[PDB]
């Protein structure tokens, strides 16, 4: 059977996973105990000091400023829980693609898996078409090139999108790796912007992943059924089906181009 | 043997050489056939003035032998038609050798860069 | 065997360290000794000047703005070590993009060393279609076509990637090169913005080039992995594994693609 | 021989002088003694009109501005001079396209003749494979195909840097021939804009033109090298000379493709 898609995404959730959110998990692990007994022992001589010279609100801003710091050293160091926040986006990926959009119900799957199925059923009408050809001593070439086109049409489609849906996969796990030293950037006023920026791309690449799926989703069933009802028998004109082919391949390229703009376009528009 | 431009010309020549060589041997080959015609009106003509039986027999053994003579010569021109079609057989073999040599994947060699 | 990218990245390095690396170590090799002197004598006179003269703080402004001056200076003309930084970039490329995503380790490998592996296999993949299309004389135009495509796959890839690389390190070596007119910006208030505007650029180009390096080893193993499994045997479908090349090769395209967008907005995104 | 570039560009050469300079020239050399003598004349009635009766400051004021106006004017008049910057632009190609950084002794050569030998080395490896795809009859195609491939790849490339020299070309014309309108512009406050935006594009297309010559030469040279090197023996890889074809082609086009906004971006960079 056609597995593309599978082992690359397989390959580069691996990758991803030893090389970010792993070390980002162990960075977290080594500085957890000491930077919590720390903070606290700190707390507690600042407290004394304060309430023995030095410059103090005793209990309204003592009490407020501890609590900022630490609710937020809480969370970043909380962010050290990383391999739930990676499974959550590669199982996000998934469940939208499955069946948010496409109606028609699938038992359980992922998004490579139907990017391979529809890919598979393009790949073997070309694999027909250069057996026809392969008939056709002189005379057939032809016919290989009708399956090169279908090759291109169906492998453009796919890897665009693939390409797209891995682009968001390494993003979201990347900024989900440092997400805690801009969790961190909040307690600073003048590192406040970091934050921002940093919330801001992590929506830019979540509705990124979101269109993707769905959008994705859809154009690559509706083109892989076109495939799988095309053949080169003596009732199917075979320029109708090869335009076909390539007018959903083209449509479904240039849409699957304008989203990345929506989703940066609204990154934008929400303020953060 | 040696380098393809050398291979490339050697083949050309070949093939030209067969084409002409095929027709220098028919144009010959049929002015024997119109000799031959010749020679065998000639026998007819002795065929007229026999005059005693043993005469006779010896001139349609000598027919005979003549018949002999031309079935021997089909045979021949059937043995040079083969031939022909070995030796174009053979020039398509050494132009898919030459053709396998440039494109074949033991090659190792490419343009440098300096 | 399949040497490219050493060659031109060679010819490329000599071309910048003979035009851009070796003229600014002779220009700064050549004032150092004068402007050394010049600076010493000045500091001299006009600390005679002001103390016998116009007005001046000589605990203070004298000292601390002389202390600026030759700071500022003493960087700039440490600029004069280029060789150090040009091979500091050399060292760069490839020591990341040897293993720090790859995860396979080598005693020595250079960025183009890899590249030019897996075009290799790439490249043999083609030229053995090429040599089954020499096999089948008509009826072997097919094989040709096949070739051809997995020869502007491996090549369309392998090209994209190095010449990004390629504009990286030319960039980043007449960076280097103008450097110290840039560090001695900061000795003036209204050129402050010229170090601003070279130092962001630098950033730029150094995130490039990390971002390239990891990037794209990262996806050029994998298809010279691919590659180097693909045969024109009778169990492996052509049409699945060219179809496969072409997937692989342009979903690590538009990947490759994203990524300059993304080193120029995080260097902006770094104020600076 | 293969001549192209040499009698395209002087095409646009002839046809950029004949109109843009020419025009200019003789425009400038008609209205030269009217102008003069008019200014001459006005200032002189100016003089008498404020030391008789106008609001006059009469020795700083007066001759500070007649002096500016002066200057301004003769540097505007200048252009009158317009035949030796255009022969400064066709010469400045060729200059820094030869030697800057080839790094090999020149017999005095052009830009379009550099561009020329490097296309025609690639032009005559497609047309020894066409000539290969005519002996072989059948089985022959795929050195067409190897023809198409090393042609399109030489032609793009060429054509791309040519493209830009030429644009760079006819645009410093243009603004040779427009300058005195906007040096002219320097006269009032509210038309200074007018000379600010005149000298960035000046300044836009003048590094653009050094830039494309300097690395457009040194590409194709290296490119016509690799060519001139490619051969259909027995001893070589088609498939690994092919790829490097096209490996250091598209390797050429995009790091020219980056150029343009470079030197836009230096031009914005610089205030002006």
């Amino acid at each position: 059977a056609f597995e593309l898609f599978t082992p690359l995404f397989n390959k580069i959730d691996q990758t991803t996973a030893t090389y970010v959110t792993d070390i980002s998990s162990r960075a977290i692990a080594a500085i957890t105990p000491v930077v919590s007994v720390g903070l606290t022992l700190g707390f507690i001589t600042y407290g004394w000091l304060i309430i023995r010279g030095a410059v103090e609100m005793p209990v309204a801003e003592f009490l407020n400023r501890c609590l900022r710091i630490g609710i937020i050293v809480s969370i970043a160091l909380a962010g050290g829980l990383y391999q739930g926040e990676i499974a959550n986006a590669i199982t996000t990926v998934p469940d939208e693609l499955a069946s948010a959009l496409l109606g028609n119900p699938t038992q359980g799957a992922s998004a490579a898996a139907l990017v391979d199925q529809s890919a598979q059923q393009g790949f073997d009408r070309a694999s027909e078409a250069f057996e026809e050809a392969g008939f056709f001593s002189s005379d057939g070439l032809l016919y290989g090139l009708f399956g090169i086109i279908i090759l291109l049409a169906t492998g453009l489609l796919a890897a665009i999108g693939g390409a797209f849906l891995l682009l968001a996969k390494i993003a979201l796990a990347l900024l989900a790796g440092l997400g805690p030293l801009f969790i961190l950037a909040l307690i600073w006023q003048p590192t406040h912007r970091f934050f921002d920026q940093w919330a801001q791309q992590v929506l830019n690449y979540g509705l990124l992943i979101v269109l993707f799926a769905a959008v994705f989703g859809l154009l690559m069933q509706i083109f892989g059924s076109y495939m799988a009802d095309l053949r080169f028998d003596g009732a199917q004109n075979v320029a109708y089906a090869i335009g076909g082919s390539v007018i959903l391949s083209i449509v479904s390229i240039v849409l699957l181009m304008q989203l990345p703009s929506i989703a940066s376009g609204l990154a934008g528009g929400i303020g953060l | 043997n040696g380098s393809v431009a050398d291979m490339r010309r050697s083949i050309e020549e070949r093939s030209r050489t067969a084409a002409a060589t095929d027709k220098a041997v028919g144009l010959r080959a049929y002015e024997g056939a119109q000799q031959r015609l010749a020679q065998i009106e000639g026998l007819m003509d002795e065929i007229s003035r026999t005059q005693d039986q043993k005469a006779i027999e010896e001139l349609q053994a000598r027919i005979a032998g003549e018949q002999a003579a031309i079935q021997n010569e089909t045979t021949k021109l059937q043995m040079i038609a083969q031939l022909r079609q070995a030796e174009q057989a053979l020039i398509s073999e050494q132009r898919r050798e030459r053709n396998m040599r440039i494109l074949s994947s033991g090659n190792q060699g490419m343009p440098t860069i300096q």
